[PDB]
This record gives structure tokens, sequence and C-alpha cells, in this order.
């Protein structure tokens, strides 16, 4: 007896997301710590390009984050590669 | 002392569960408000602000 | 956009004792000249935890630049072990080549580093406090990480 | 399957970061997609890198630390 109403429990980014990136990135093990770890550095990621970009969308006087302003932001944080140009 | 990854039972990471796939339309703007982009004069004015925000940061 | 890009980072004389120098052999293409200084300089990363044990190993200034590839050789001391936390200073870490223009990091030239005991009973039984005189520093010289921010030149 | 972060609770955590910068925003679709593909491909290159560095510790198990150095290699500070 007593039927429960169901709340929206959407918050953050749960185990499979970060298992999935860390397979796509040929991880075969992790700490546990892992989890927490990751959703840390996402959320630094995110705080300082959504920043830059909010800043951008301030500039243009608009209430609307565009693609562009991301397209900024997101060179504004560095482009890592694997190897030296020449 | 980890997790392993792969991972006979590692298919159920895989799930598609279209309610969590798509975007949802709160928050979004759609399909007309102002998107015009920044020019130059707002564009540059934006990158010395941030430049000297991260001066004084 | 850039006016140098990073042709090449020879590293020499790797693996090394961790007291050794780092030595790099350096090589740029300037396509625009530069009548000011490019400073460089080399950064030990003495622990993953926070950047308060970064030690700044060197410093060199290149300048004026004029167009074309180039090459100089940057050396540095080693780190100094007192300045490293116990717990990290066997393992890997990060050193890192950077580059400014202006006071503006234009290019970080990352490689891992690993310090490792090559004697047999230390790498069974590593002492608490590290014998440095006993670690090799071997340098992961064939995965440099490159990473290029956009700067406002002149 | 290519899924990597789901979109939602990514659309949910970028509002939910985006609050406190500048309230009643909006976004474009494409600009929470060009957010999720630039934060999937930073985790997964720190991963690579992360892995790279549990390999030459002789370690099989990835630990915070190795995240931590593949941040610092990027210029994180």
């Amino acid at each position: 007896r007593h039927r429960k109403v169901l709340r929206d429990n959407i918050q953050g980014i749960t185990k499979p997301a970060i298992r999935r990136l860390a397979r796509r990135g040929g991880v075969k093990r992790i700490s546990g710590l892992i989890y927490e770890e990751t959703r840390g550095v996402l959320k630094v990621f995110l705080e300082n390009v959504i920043r830059d970009a909010v800043t951008y969308t301030e500039h243009a006087k608009r209430k609307t984050v565009t693609a562009m302003d991301v397209v900024y932001a997101l060179k504004r944080q560095g482009r890592t590669l694997y190897g030296f140009g020449g | 002392d980890g997790e392993e990854l792969i991972g006979d039972g590692m298919e159920r990471d895989y799930r598609a569960i279209p309610e969590l796939d798509a975007y949802e339309a709160e928050g979004l703007a759609l399909d007309d408000e102002d998107v015009e982009e920044l020019t130059a004069s707002q564009r540059e004015a934006a990158e010395r602000a941030m430049r000297q925000r991260d001066r004084e940061a | 956009m850039a006016k140098v890009s990073v042709l090449n980072v020879a590293v020499l004389e790797n693996p090394s004792p961790f007291h050794s120098p780092f030595r790099f052999e350096i090589s740029f293409e300037c396509s625009e000249a530069l009548a000011d200084d490019l400073e460089w300089k080399i950064i030990y990363v003495g622990s993953a935890e926070s950047e308060e044990f970064d030690q700044i190993l060197d410093s060199v200034l290149v300048g004026p630049v004029p167009a074309g590839r180039h090459m100089f050789v940057f050396q540095a001391d080693a780190p100094n072990p007192s300045l490293i936390p116990e717990t990290d200073a066997v393992g890997v870490t990060v050193v890192l080549i950077t580059c400014t223009y202006h006071g503006q990091e234009f290019i970080r030239v990352g490689y891992y580093v690993n310090n490792e005991y090559l004697n047999p009973e230390l790498r069974e039984n590593p002492p608490m406090k590290p014998d440095f005189s006993q670690l090799q520093r071997n340098i992961l010289a064939s995965n440099p990480r490159v990473t290029r921010f956009h700067i406002n030149w002149d | 399957t290519e899924l990597l972060i789901r979109k939602l609770p990514f659309q949910r955590l970028v509002r939910e970061i985006a609050q406190d910068f500048k309230t009643d925003l909006r976004f474009q679709s494409a600009a929470i997609g060009a957010l999720q593909e630039a934060s999937e491909a930073y985790l997964v290159g720190l991963f690579e890198d992360t892995n790279l560095c549990a390999i030459h510790a002789k370690r099989v198990t990835i630990m915070p630390k190795d995240i931590q150095l593949a941040r610092r290699i990027r210029g994180e500070r």
C-alpha cells in the first residue's frame, strides 16, 4: 500500500559516463577515487570556459550564449598536441 | 585495488536512454531571439577584460 | 596567428642520474620577425598535489628573433631535492619547457619523468627518506605534450 | 556505442554552472553541443595521458595523482 510520486533526480554525471570516458582513453582499470576526481576536473573546465563565454555574451548585450561565444572561449583554453610541428 | 573496466558486463554502460540522451528545450533559445555575433569592438574589448582579469586573478 | 612554432625538442643525455642537469636542444620556426625577447623556462613539478612545489630550474632569453628556423641548447641544473615532498620524489612526475612573449605564455612542452631506483634492494624496499644519489631520471622523450595558447603578438 | 556523457545531464550541469556567472541566460543548442564535444575531448585526452602515466609507474590502476599530472602537463593552475 502507499504509492510514491517520483521527483526528477538528474544531478551531475553518474559513474558509467566516467567509465565510458576512461575506456575511450585506453584505461583498463581505475581507483574508486577516480570518480569524484573526474567530476571535479570537468567542473573546473566547464567553470572556466563558461565564464569566458558568458563574458563574450555580456559584451554583445544579449542574454543568449551562442555557439561562437563558446568557440572563442575554447580557443582561449589552449590546444594540446601529441608531437611537434615539423 | 581498482575497478576493472573490461568488462564482461561492461555492455550495461552503453544502453541508449532517449530521455537522457536528448537536450531539452528549457534554458535553450528557440528558435528566434538575439543571436547577433560579437563584431570586433566588442570582441577585443572582452578579450582585454578577461586578460586583465587573469592579471588581477 | 602564432609567430613562433616549435619544430623539435631533443632530450639529451637521457636517462641520467637524478642529480644531473636537464639538457634540451630546442629548435623552432619564426614566421615573422620579433623585435622583443622570447623568454624560455624549464619548470620541474615537485608535486602533483600543488603548483607550490614547482621549481623553476632556469630561465633564458632569446631576442631579437629573425625569421627562419633556429636552434639553441637549454641546460638547467637538477631540482633541489629538499623542496620535493618525499612521497612524490620517487616515481612519475612532469617537467615543463615553456615560452613566453610579452609576458604571455604561448607554448608549453611537457614530458613525463620517471624517477627510479636501479638498485634492486632499494626498488624492493625504498627508504622513507629517498636517496637521490641512487635515483635515475628517465624522461619519457617519445611522448611530448605540446600545448599552444593564443596570445596577442605586438 | 559512441556514448560518452549523456546529453541531458550535461545540459543540466552547464545551466547549473552558468547560473553563478549570470542569471536568466539562454543557450543555443549548438552552444551546449560544442561545450560537450570539447568537454568529452578534454577528459578523454586526460585519460590517455593518465594511461601512459600509470604505464610508466608500473601500475595497471590509474589514480587521481595521474589525472593531476595530466592537467599540469597542459598548464592548468
